[PDB]
């Protein structure tokens, strides 16, 4: 008990853990892919990534795998 | 949702074939990126990125910094909860609940 | 900053009437290229009067 | 207000690119020597364009 809730980080590593914040972070990636606006609002959606990964406390090494993993079903048209 | 969609490229693709009658087609049902009159106007997109550039100026102040997701769903109001996940116009609310799941 | 929320909520009631004004502006938009889809269908077919 | 404004800001979205009704087109040619047409730069008339 003294490095469980002292020492151990309060992330969220799995799926399961946040289903609620996970679930918000692939249909915001789904809804830029379908944008006809796309480079002009990049920043748009970079400072709602990071009020989503905030807000529920989401790890920074599984969310990078969700990116690559979403938008690679989309690299033949949106890989710019 | 996927209804309307399906039964509105698959009319002008039956009208495709009677005008030029050359021609044959079958293509797929996808999202046809901007029409053809939305594709290159530059008066269609400067004024619609200008409206873009003043929603984000409401996001950037220091006056509206308290405010939900844009994805949020609600589930206190009864009435709001209802009226995201029945109206077939947006379906990213129905999606959620599919991944949740 | 909280106690009041007055002088913020009206330039929130501004840009969601401009929003809602352009909804149905390009609502219209795809109801008169279904008027043109009408006729080039009909007059093709080789009826005209 | 911000959970209306949030809903109607993804329905415009689904609007521009998804569901997007469009034109049927008709090929019109008027030099002899192209002898292949993609049908990607198929562009409408001049004054439907400025209709539009």
């Amino acid at each position: 008990l003294l490095k469980k809730s002292k020492y151990e980080l309060k992330k969220y590593n799995l799926l399961v853990e946040n289903s609620v914040g996970y679930g918000q972070l692939v249909a915001l990636l789904i809804l830029a892919y379908y944008d006809p606006d796309n480079f002009s609002k990049v920043s748009a959606y970079l400072k709602e990534i990071y009020h989503i990964m905030g807000k529920y406390s989401l790890d920074s090494i599984r969310t990078l795998d969700v990116i690559l993993n979403v938008s690679s079903q989309f690299i033949t048209e949106g890989y710019k | 949702f996927y209804s309307k969609i399906k039964m509105n490229n698959r009319t002008r693709y039956s009208l495709e074939e009677a005008l030029n009658t050359e021609y044959y087609a079958n293509y797929d049902v996808m999202t046809p990126k901007l029409p053809v009159y939305m594709k290159h106007s530059n008066a269609m997109k400067m004024d619609r990125n200008e409206f873009w550039a003043n929603l984000q100026n409401i996001k950037e102040s220091d006056d509206y910094t308290l405010r939900p997701t844009i994805m949020d769903i609600s589930l206190s109001n009864t009435t709001c909860l209802y009226k995201q996940l029945t109206q077939e116009d947006d379906d990213y609310y129905r999606k959620q609940f599919i991944l949740q799941l | 900053k909280l106690e009041n929320l007055k002088d913020k909520l009206p330039d929130i009631k501004s840009i969601h009437s401009k929003l809602l004004l352009r909804i149905g502006k390009l609502q219209g938009l795809y109801d008169s290229v279904q008027v043109i889809n009408r006729e080039v269908e009909g007059l093709s077919e080789g009826r005209t009067s | 207000t911000f959970e209306h404004l949030n809903r109607d800001t993804l329905r415009y979205i689904n609007l521009l690119k998804r569901l997007s009704v469009d034109l049927a087109k008709q090929v019109e040619v008027s030099d002899p020597s192209v002898t292949v047409y993609e049908m990607d730069k198929w562009v409408p008339s001049e004054k439907l364009q400025g209709i539009l």
